[PDB]
RNA sequence: UAACGGGGCUAAGUAGUAAACCGAAGCUGCGGCAAUACUAGUAUUGGGUAGGGGAGCGUUCUGUAAGCGGUUGAAGGUGU
RNA sequence: ACUCCGAAUACCAGUAAGUACUAUCCGGGAGACACACGGCGGGUGCUAACGUCCGUCGUGGAGAGGGAAACAACCCAGAC
RNA sequence: GGGGAGUGAAAUAGAACCUGAAACCGUGUACGUACAAGCAGUAGGAGCAGGCUGUCCUGUGACUGCGUACCUUUUGUAU
């Protein structure tokens, strides 16, 4: 059984017991989070498709960790024009473990 | 007071050289070539972080088109169908479904056909 | 207390150091522009 | 998380047999070319040959519209000075039937290592027979 | 292999300096002209170079008047 | 070849009609940073050469310091 | 380099709404005064030139991204 | 010239002698590489090899997309 939900600005096909990193959520570590916006549930041949959302769709998950992702370096370099610029980036994430998928 | 540049001068050079590990020839050994190399790698990395988002979406669309056409609908008609059916599943998921759950894809296609 | 004294905010200002790279914003030409008399060492024009 | 990737080890490539007789060269070639890439599969991975073996029979019977039979010219340069060689469609169908379609497909496939690999999976034949009974090719109306 | 031409005077910035409806102080030059392209009407003087200027404060008014249908600049009391 | 980018095309050309879709660092979504206004939140803004302005990092040396750390291992070097 | 006539625009001024930190003034610091192409109005040239000289607007310069095969200066569009 | 022995706290402190960087040159090991076209990377990515224990880490990198160094000087430079 899997379901598709919307978190961050993104969609996530997820199954129970799946850890996955999302855009930072305003939730404490250890917390339960219930995602309301479920687009599709699938238990075997039985496929509930939302239009947009599945009616009683709820994915519950535990907040594992809030973290910073591995650094990205931004290099801007305009050749022959004496212009260069650097900038680091670490994107914040929330790790969530899916506990339950309610169809 | 007189400042000698050695210790810090080396640290800068070493930083770049460490970023140039794995490049061919001078590009991993020689600071003047490595620096140029590590800069162009950063430039490419910026351009490609954008273009990754384009490449992946093209791939999904190509896969969804394959799957839809196996289920007797064009990609173009399928997306319209889904829109009309108010199904807001992304191309990334659709393409995941087309590979991993062919039956569900067919359902979505049947829903899409009905909307058209 | 010799380790605790400090100038007023605004009192001290770092001098301009031309020709120390791109980031400073005074690299290369050192704010002299490109070529001409005024860019040359000893290239001032009599008021 | 990550988009699926077809694995060169795992990818299932099916044998098919296409009859070229009476088919527009180009229109035929474009379909074959897409099948060789595996654009027709949901597992289509650009860096992997997940395509299908295509046998073509009756390649000498491939059709062409207009005055293309007498006017379509195939060029080759030997790389010797003044080493350009021309043959028309009709003459190349006589000399080397199979080349006509193979050339068509080759153009429509990507350039480089993988694209050369894809073309390897095209087995064109002038007659009605082929040597790949053991591969048990399915008929395919392309 | 040369030009007998080459020459031209400096442009004399002639023209209407204050148009219809403009508020002018006494003295303000209104028109700079060569001859009386515009004639002086009420509350308007004419200089030696035929410069029309406001004799009084008010609003510039252009007007065709008279048997020759000549244009006149006047200052209207406002 | 070499005056469709190529294959190739008799429509995969040209004109049109209908309804789609693809398509950018544009717009939107989600997360984050900054400038400037306002009242921490809003609102706007953040391509950039010459150039102006602002804020910092690190180096040597002086005080702080006969303090503090150091042969139970300093500096330097080389990895993580 | 004629005018019995005569626009569109543009400009000057006034009145008025809405939007906008705009306009102006006085100081500190500059840089620049080789421009390019494209559109439009022209001179020159052959209504030749990736020619040349002006007017005006755009882009490039100092601007990435998508399109135009590839293509500063074209089309779309401004990259925290 | 070296290897032992011995000296020394230390002998990769042995006189070509404190530290002992880089260029540059070797030996060994892992992975790749003999149908493949270009600023040599980048985004992706199989396989293999080491760890640790496979929605890990490390090394390598078949294959795919994209991609003509830097500086200077210029209207404008892959040039």
């Amino acid at each position: 059984m899997y379901a598709v939900f919307q978190s961050g600005g993104k969609q996530h096909r997820v199954s129970e017991g799946q850890t996955l990193r999302l855009e930072k959520l305003d939730v404490e570590t250890g917390a339960t989070v219930e995602f309301d916006k479920v687009l599709l549930v699938a238990n075997g041949e039985d496929i509930k498709v939302g239009a947009p959302l599945v009616e009683g769709g709820k994915i519950v998950a535990e907040v594992v960790q809030h973290g910073r992702g591995d650094k990205v370096k931004i290099v801007k370099f305009r050749r022959r024009k004496h212009s260069r610029k650097q900038q680091g980036h670490r994107q914040w994430f929330t790790e969530v473990k899916i506990t339950g998928i309610n169809a | 007071p007189r400042v000698k540049r050695g210790v810090q001068a080396r640290a800068r050079h070493k930083k770049v050289l460490k970023q140039a590990k794995g490049y061919y020839g001078a590009r991993s050994r020689v600071y003047r070539v490595a620096f140029q190399a590590v800069t162009k790698a950063g430039q490419y990395a910026y351009r490609d972080r954008r273009a990754k988002k384009r490449q992946f979406r093209q791939l999904w669309i190509a896969r969804i088109n394959a799957a839809s056409r196996q289920n007797g609908l064009s990609y173009s008609r399928f997306i319209n169908g889904l829109k009309k059916a108010s199904i807001e599943i992304d191309r990334k998921i659709l393409a995941d479904i087309a590979v991993f759950d062919k039956a569900a894809f067919a359902v979505l296609v049947e829903k899409a056909k009905a909307a058209l | 207390r010799l380790n605790t004294l400090a100038p007023a905010a605004g009192a001290k200002t770092s001098a301009k150091r031309v020709g120390r790279g791109i980031g400073s914003g005074l690299g290369k030409t050192g704010g002299r522009g490109h070529k001409g008399q005024k860019s040359r060492s000893g290239g001032s024009v009599r008021p | 998380m990550k988009t699926f990737v077809a694995k060169p080890e795992t990818v299932k490539r099916d044998w098919y047999v296409v009859d070229a007789e009476g088919k527009t060269l180009g229109r035929l070639a474009s379909e074959i070319a897409s099948r060789l890439r595996g654009k027709h599969k949901a597992e289509y991975t650009p860096h992997v040959d997940a395509g299908d073996y295509i046998i073509v029979i009756n390649a000498e019977k491939v059709a062409v519209t207009g005055n293309k039979a007498k006017d379509k010219v195939y060029y080759r340069h030997s790389e010797f000075p003044g080493g350009l060689k021309s043959i028309t469609f009709e003459k190349l169908i006589d000399r080397k039937p199979e080349m006509v379609l193979e050339l068509a497909v080759k153009g429509m496939l990507p350039r480089g290592p993988l694209g050369r690999a894809m073309y390897r999976k095209l087995k064109v034949y002038a007659g009605a027979e082929h040597n790949h009974v053991a591969q048990q090719p399915q008929v395919l109306d392309i | 292999g040369s030009t007998r031409n080459g020459r031209d005077s400096e442009s004399k910035r002639l023209g209407v300096k204050r148009f219809g409806g403009e508020s002018v102080l006494a003295g303000n030059i209104i028109v700079r002209q060569r001859g009386t392209k515009f004639h002086a009407g009420n509350n308007v003087g004419i200089g030696k170079d035929h410069t029309l200027f406001a004799l009084t404060e008010g609003k510039v008014k252009f007007e065709v008047k008279g048997p020759k249908n000549r244009k006149f600049v006047s200052i209207e009391a406002e």
